[PDB]
DNA sequence: TCGCCCCCCTTCGGTGCTTTGCACCGAAGGGGGGC
């Protein structure tokens, strides 16, 4: 078969990112997979004449121990020309979000027995480590398509579609999109029932070439307002300034005869009673974070951005949005392993369970601000991530002034 | 000997042509030995005549080796690596002793002239053209161009470590029970193998590196203990740097103290305890590095520690496997650490520092977290993991901090460590108002033309201040606002700003700033019993900051 | 009068914020060391 011809977009070059340290066991497995990779002619040794570069690293599932070689194609994806330009992208399907249990499946291996224009691959390379610089780095290229490059799915559209039809001919009622190098697969059927169907679509796969999900279970997290019987001058500042920032995301919503119940240089504990204008313009405002916003629709041709905060006791809340106060969900991720020590841990599950809600829902991950210092996530993150995808992400520090989520 | 290694192809940049730029006059003893290299050069076939048609050229010299004897050529291809495509460079970082285990036989080998057994891309050879002067009338210059790896273009060391790893690789699948570091032209060869059969092994590989135009002379031939190697002394149980000489000066310049604080740098990877904060000091601010800079007694004080550390004699040791990495980290004030890395107690592998101010507003416990993150990632290049940490801060404490920042922050399996000054939380903010304590609403503001603002409160006990501020800025007025409730308050204190901008430092309870003004709060902050801290919205009409936003009018 | 690599300390300039300075960050200057 014949290759695609691709091009990056005009005026871009090709990545030019550093390897950064890798643990022995990480090394060894990537010298295992790539030394393999390169007699099956997959990738082939290259020298330092190529001059672009992409970092690699492993992970480990905990329910299949075999590692994974991951390469961090983010900055070649966004170099790389959109497939939707040239008629080459998967198409979203709106049914998937609505399944009671969505199993995802790595199918990237299948990327594997299709070539890649020749003129292309040199932007592909990247760099194996050496445990105390032992050696130099080793360098590979691919030969074929890479899994997790974003022209992979697009080329590979054709084929997959051959290969699915007779599964999605025979269960009319399960919707499968795929995402990158996952098969993300919907059903409505008991949980054991769906792992079994599960089990027939991979073996159809084999032919040629994680856990369950539950969408009907990502309950979205409003704006609340406490509720108590005795309200302090503190409470009713606090009180305030909350409603004051969602003024900016509801419609309506109004302070003026709570503001001045604070009339004059007051005790910040001294009780203040309620006014019956006051318990009207509360009880009021609370109405309206009970049911949430007319006018916020999803559009297709912007990115997708993701907040989150950090609230303690292993909680952590989170707003996707494209255009500032315009949510499209609001959510609250709960701890998992059960020490809840890590903070790390837990904010880089969080990511990955954000971008997955995402994906199944709208078909692509957000771009997350993440409330941690850079240096700090990258001394700690890849050794809990466990998706075959990499979302953008950027470091902020923000302190929190109300604390709107909670 | 040229290798039959092939070619690597290179091209140049897009666009670009070679570099046309004149030779300069070099010295008689300079030209004949540069003349013996380059005839010699010629007919060990490294570098070949050409003339006119060819109109590229390039300037020539040379230095003297640590050889005492030998000269080094060397062409000023400044012009042509700018011409020249990028390069992805192989050689990822430094191999360090104290990542090596013990080997019961240990061999040094070095590769000579291994740039010039290199060959270069046949279409590439033209780019290279040179000129050798002889004096300055005598002649015009003899034209040359490479056939090898020049030295000082930009691509010979990638070119000679990827060929140099390709050679290797044969020796290395066949004989995997010993350990090769390569390091540009220089091979430590270390095995478990009895002399006899290692030196055998070593011939063998010897032999290898020949067939492949690659010579090994005898004189860069190390069998016996102590190994030179990169800039180390090896012994059989441990490994020392060689000597670090300080510069003494009565006057010093600016460029001086940079090479002070180098060689401390450099000693801080053995010698525990280095400290250059006050040295360093002395290069901020200046402008020249001939200015003559007088040491302050601070740096007076630490460079005459740093030379107590650095006459006592010490050594690392090597990496035992089946043990863990311990670090351990010790608090030195003004933002500094140092740490110690061992597997045995008082036996360290290395010892290092972490002196780096990040952010113009931190305190200890972030700083203590930097530092537990550069060993980690120092750990990860030299052993492949990460080690036990030893700690001078309390569990307590760093939970107080993981809780009340709102930031996700972390530090793994560690063990409390009691060698004063424990690292600690300086205060802590209230997470609720205070019964009984006064409330200030705190306000500033300033004029973007002026220069000129005002900071004041207001107060529930009837208290109120305005003082007027000259050449400020917004946020000043209100860092100043604070300070002036902090001032006027007793040992606890309720404080409502509208400062997003200052609640957002304070919160992060920092200890130490860039800005005097922050410290100065920071020092009342510290004074106080307890502190809550909050915010309303400006310009709403609330009452307290009402009235004080009103009164800063 | 040269090349490539790692490290540290200082300085500078680009970016984004519901900003008008400020805090962050990468690159470049200096130094150490390796070949
Ligand atoms: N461009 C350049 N390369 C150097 C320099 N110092 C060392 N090297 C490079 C070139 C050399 O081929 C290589 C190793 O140098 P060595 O001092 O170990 O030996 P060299 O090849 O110079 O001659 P020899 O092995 O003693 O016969 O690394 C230098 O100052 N400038
Ligand atoms: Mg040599």
């Amino acid at each position: 078969i014949e290759t695609v011809p691709v091009k990056l977009k005009p005026g871009m070059d090709g990545p030019k990112v550093k390897q950064w340290p890798l643990t022995e066991e990480k090394i060894k497995a990537l010298v295992e997979i790539c030394t393999e990779m390169e007699k099956e002619g997959k990738i082939s040794k290259i020298g330092p004449e190529n001059p672009y570069n992409t970092p690699v690293f492993a992970i480990k599932k905990k329910d299949s121990t075999k590692w994974r070689k991951l390469v961090d194609f983010r900055e070649l994806n966004k170099r790389t020309q959109d497939f939707w330009e040239v008629q080459l992208g998967i198409p979203h399907p709106a049914g998937l979000k609505q399944k009671k249990s969505v199993t995802v499946l790595d199918v990237g291996d299948a990327y594997f027995s299709v070539p890649l224009d020749k003129d292309f691959r040199k932007y592909t390379a990247f760099t194996i480590p050496s445990i105390n610089n032992e050696t130099p780095g080793i360098r590979y290229q691919y030969n074929v398509l890479p899994q997790g490059w974003k022209g992979s799915p697009a080329i590979f559209q054709s084929s997959m579609t051959k290969i699915l039809e007779p599964f999605r001919k025979q269960n009319p009622d399960i919707v499968i999109y795929q995402y990158m190098d996952d098969l993300y697969v919907g059903s409505d059927l008991e949980i054991g029932q769906h792992r079994t169907k599960i089990e027939e679509l991979r073996q159809h796969l084999l032919r040629w070439g994680g856990y369950e999900l539950h969408p009907d279970k990502w309950t979205v997290q409003p704006i609340v307002l406490p509720e108590k019987d005795s309200w302090t001058v503190n409470d009713i500042q606090k009180l305030v300034g909350k409603l004051n920032w969602a003024s900016q995301i509801y419609a309506g919503i109004k302070v003026r005869q709570l503001s001045k119940l604070l009339r004059g240089t007051k005790a910040l504990t001294e009780v203040v009673p309620l006014t019956e204008e006051a318990e009207l313009e509360l009880a009021e405002n609370r109405e309206i974070l009970k049911e949430p916003v007319h006018g916020v629709y999803y559009d297709p041709s912007k990115d997708l951005i993701a907040e989150i905060q950090k609230q303690g006791q292993g909680q952590w809340t989170y707003q996707i949005y494209q255009e500032p106060f315009k949510n499209l969900k609001t959510g609250k991720y709960a701890r998992m392993k059960g020490a809840h020590t890590n903070d790390v841990k837990q904010l880089t599950e969080a990511v990955q369970k954000i971008a997955t809600e995402s994906i199944v829902i709208w078909g692509k991950t957000p771009k997350f601000k993440l409330p941690i210092q850079k240096e700090t996530w990258e001394a700690w993150w890849t050794e809990y991530w466990q998706a075959t995808w990499i979302p953008e992400w950027e470091f902020v520090n923000t302190p929190p002034l109300v604390k709107l989520w909670y | 000997p040229i290798s039959p290694i092939e070619t690597v192809p290179v091209k140049l940049k897009p666009g670009m042509d070679g570099p046309k730029v004149k030779q300069w006059p070099l010295t008689e003893e300079k030209i004949k030995a540069l003349v013996e290299i380059c005839t010699e050069m010629e007919k060990e076939g490294k570098i070949s005549k050409i003339g006119p048609e060819n109109p590229y050229n390039t300037p020539v010299f040379a230095i003297k080796k640590k050889d005492s004897t030998k000269w080094r050529k060397l062409v000023d291809f400044r012009e042509l690596n700018k011409r020249t495509q990028d390069f992805w460079e192989v050689q990822l970082g430094i191999p360090h002793p104290a990542g090596l285990k013990q080997k019961k036989s240990v061999t040094v080998l070095d590769v000579s002239a291994a740039f010039y057994s290199v060959p270069l891309d046949k279409d590439f050879r033209k780019y290279t053209a040179f000129t050798i002067p002889s004096i300055n009338n005598e002649t015009p210059g003899i034209r040359y161009q490479y056939n090898v790896l020049p030295m000082g273009w930009k691509g010979s060391p990638a070119l000679l470590q990827s060929s140099m790893t390709k050679i290797l690789e044969p020796f290395r699948k066949q004989n995997p029970d010993i350990v090769i570091y390569q390091y540009m032209d220089d091979l430590y060869v270390g095995s478990d193998l009895e002399i006899g059969q290692h030196r055998t092994k070593i011939e063998e590989l010897r032999q290898h590196l020949l067939r492949w135009g690659f010579t090994t002379p005898d004189k860069k031939h190390q069998k016996e203990p102590p190994f030179l190697w990169m800039g180390y002394e090896l012994h059989p149980d441990k490994w020392t740097v060689q000597p670090i000489v300080l510069p003494e000066k009565d006057s010093w310049t600016v460029n001086d103290i940079q090479k002070l604080v180098g060689k401390l740098n450099w000693a801080s990877q053995i010698y525990a305890g280095i400290k250059v904060r006050q040295l360093s000091k002395l290069l901020r601010g200046t402008k020249a590095l001939t200015e003559v800079v007088p040491l302050t007694e601070e740096a007076e004080l630490e460079l005459a520690e740093n030379r107590e550390i650095l006459k006592e004699p010490v050594h690392g040791v090597y990496y035992d496997p089946s043990k863990d990495l311990i670090a351990e980290i010790q608090k030195q004030g003004q933002g500094q650490w140092t740490y110690q890395i061992y597997q045995e107690p008082f036996k360290n592998l290395k010892t290092g520092k972490y002196a780096r101010m990040k952010g113009a507003h931190t305190n200890d416990v972030k700083q203590l977290t930097e530092a537990v993150q550069k060993i980690a990632t120092e750990s990860i290049v030299i052993w492949g993991k990460t080690p036990k940490f030893k700690l001078p801060i309390q569990k307590e404490t760093w939970e107080a901090w993981w809780t009340e920042y709102w930031q996700a922050t972390w530090i793994p399996e560690w063990e409390f460590v009691n060698t004063p000054p424990l690292v600690k939380l300086w205060y802590q903010l209230e997470k609720e108002p205070i019964i009984g304590a006064e409330t200030f609403y705190v306000d500033g503001a300033a004029n973007r033309e002026t220069k000129l603002g005002k900071a004041g409160y207001v107060t529930d006990r009837g208290r109120q201040k305005v003082v007027p501020l000259t050449d400020t800025t917004n946020q000043k007025t209100e860092l100043q606002a604070i300070h002036l409730a902090l001032q006027d308050s007793g040992l606890e204190v309720n404080i409502v700003t509208d400062s997003q901008y200052a609640l957002g430092i304070i919160q992060a309870q920092p200890d130490k700033s860039e800005s005097e003004l922050v410290s100065q709060i920071i020092e009342q902050l510290i004074k106080k019993e307890k502190v809550y801290l909050a915010w309303v919205p400006a310009h709403k009409g609330i009452g307290g900051n009402e009235q004080v936003d009103k009164l800063v009018s």
